[PDB]
RNA sequence: GCCCGGAUAGCUCAGUUGGUAGAGCAGGGGAUUGAAAAUCCCCGUGUCCUUGGUUCGAUUCCGAGUCCGGGCACCA
């Protein structure tokens, strides 16, 4: 019935899990009996390593004092997998106990070309950093991390390198803005477009976005009849758009979200930021940007001499409700004044 | 660094500090400023660490009208060399400054602002110095 | 028995006390071939271990297993 109700030399009923030889016998009452263990005796006669326990039945440990030790015939010579969990440890914490010197040789030796380089900690704290994150639970891990890899390293060498400044970084991330100069070549050969600028409740029409200033939802967007090669979307509101010649040309169309599935692409939606400049301001603007569902294209950034930074963000933004909450996120610092578009 | 563009000469004698301001003795271009009470010199280090504790208080500044320049630069020689065998390279920049020299202003923000604003920078400078209103 | 963390693309590895997700390689897309390599470029291509859970989104926060990794206890 999946357990073994045995009895111990004093005769207390031994509750394990069925199909135990007396190897599994040990480890119940000690640790350290396994670790003594040579042979069993049952009811009179020695038993065999190769039997395996019945329910009711009385065993005997032949056990040395200090002096013996296991080997590798144990380590499938444990049955029951709870105990054998504990094989998995106890054969384990020998070889182990030896590869902790395997592990401090090679543990020591992926630092400092990675976290040393730089560093340089005698007497060192900084490989006993990660002493919060894992579960040490004595300084065992932390110098046996190589010698069986269960702690699987070059992760916690990484945690070595968690000092994450990244000033200079932030500008790689800028030259990444500059290496991103070809998000514009999808446009040509065509791009997924729906029929987004409803023009006047009459669909399927030539229309372009205005350059003059972006059409997005905050006043209403207005298309101009050009003389030809497009339909300009001048989102009123705008000096080109008021001072017209013609207003006839003037369309009153439809930004369209009332359709079944909104526009899922739409982008170029460059933001002026007027903030104060400090330090340690630059790269957080651009942080809570960072992991914010946003691409950025150009970063056009100056600071005056008074250190009131106008900058401009020259990003990708598809709804007025992604525009507007995101607009509502460079705002974590207070430093900055305002923000424009 | 408010760095002069072009002078006339890299270098010059150091001049002798003795009576009054000529001229910038009372704010009127701003109504909350500094008088200096001392004289000594006054480094675009000694402006820089001055304007930045201006508008960290502050939080929006109106104007700050920094008076003084750096004008005369100074000089001296690299380290352990014995005397004479030229005046050294110039250095950094001083700007000389009369005892009574209104330094800086505040625009048209309030006393306990202005109480508190001229105090944080007060301490960046080696000159006692004192809270001069529009007159 | 006890508690303490990781359970992330195909594979490596970034997201971390809350923005669903990257990056590298591999791999695929076709040009050209018997198909490769070479040359031309393109593309992320994810039960975030599940079960639940306070909800006006959770890979992370919480419990519950399971699992991995531990060091303490328990001598018949």
């Amino acid at each position: 019935s999946d357990m073994v109700y045995v009895f111990t030399p004093k005769g207390d009923v031994i509750e394990l899990p069925s199909g135990s030889v007396p190897i599994d016998f040990s480890y119940r009452i000690h640790s350290e009996i396994g670790n003594k263990t040579i042979g069993a005796k049952v009811n009179g006669k020695m038993v065999t390593l190769d039997h395996k326990l019945r329910t009711g039945d009385i065993v005997e440990i032949l056990t040395s004092k200090h002096s013996y030790g296991p080997s590798q015939d144990w380590v499938k010579l444990a049955q029951t997998s709870q105990a054998k969990h504990k094989i998995r440890q106890f054969f384990k914490k020998q070889r182990r106990e030896e590869n902790v010197e395997k592990g401090r040789e090679l543990v020591e030796k992926e630092i400092k070309n990675l976290d040393f380089e730089l560093k340089d900690v005698l007497t060192p704290e900084n490989i006993q950093k990660v002493a919060d994150k894992f579960n040490f639970s004595n300084e065992e891990d932390m110098y046996a991390a190589v010698g069986y890899n269960g702690i699987t390293a070059l992760q916690v060498a990484n945690r070595l390198t968690e000092k994450e400044r990244k000033q200079r970084d932030q500008e790689e991330q800028e030259k990444i803005v500059q290496e991103v100069t070809g998000e514009p070549k999808p446009y040509p050969q065509g791009r997924k477009r729906e029929a987004g600028v409803r023009v006047k409740g009459i669909d399927n029409l030539l229309v372009r976005l205005s350059k003059c200033c972006n059409p997005v939802p905050g006043d209403d967007i207005v298309g101009f009849i050009t003389k030809g090669r497009g339909v300009s979307v001048h989102r009123e509101d705008c000096p080109n758009v008021k001072t017209n010649e013609a207003q006839e040309r003037l369309i009153p169309v439809e930004w369209e979200h009332e359709s079944q599935v909104q526009k899922r692409k739409e982008y170029n939606v460059e933001i002026e930021i007027l903030g104060y400049d400090r330090r340690g301001l630059l790269n957080e603007v651009l942080q809570a940007v960072n992991e914010t569902k946003t691409n950025i294209s150009s970063v056009s950034g100056k600071s005056d001499r008074n250190k009131v930074a106008t900058i401009h963000m020259a990003i990708f933004i598809q709804n007025i409700n992604h525009l507007h909450k995101v607009v509502e996120r460079i705002k974590q610092i207070r430093d900055i004044y305002s923000v424009r578009r | 660094m408010l760095l002069p563009k072009r002078v006339k000469y890299r270098r010059e004698h150091r001049g002798k500090m003795r009576g009054r301001a000529k001229g910038g003795t009372e704010v009127h271009f701003g109504e909350f400023g500094i008088q200096a009470l001392e004289a000594s010199w006054i480094t675009n280090r000694q402006i820089e660490a001055a304007r930045i504790a201006m508008t960290r208080y502050m939080k929006r500044g109106g104007k700050v009208w920094i008076k003084i320049f750096p004008s005369k630069p100074y000089t001296a020689k690299p380290l352990e060399v014995r005397m004479g065998s030229g005046k050294g390279a110039p250095e950094g920049w001083v700007a000389v400054v009369k005892p009574g020299k209104v330094l800086f202003e505040i625009s048209g923000v309030s006393e306990e602002v202005a109480r508190e604003a001229l105090r944080l920078a007060s301490h960046k400078l080696p000159i006692k110095t004192k809270f001069v209103k529009r007159e």
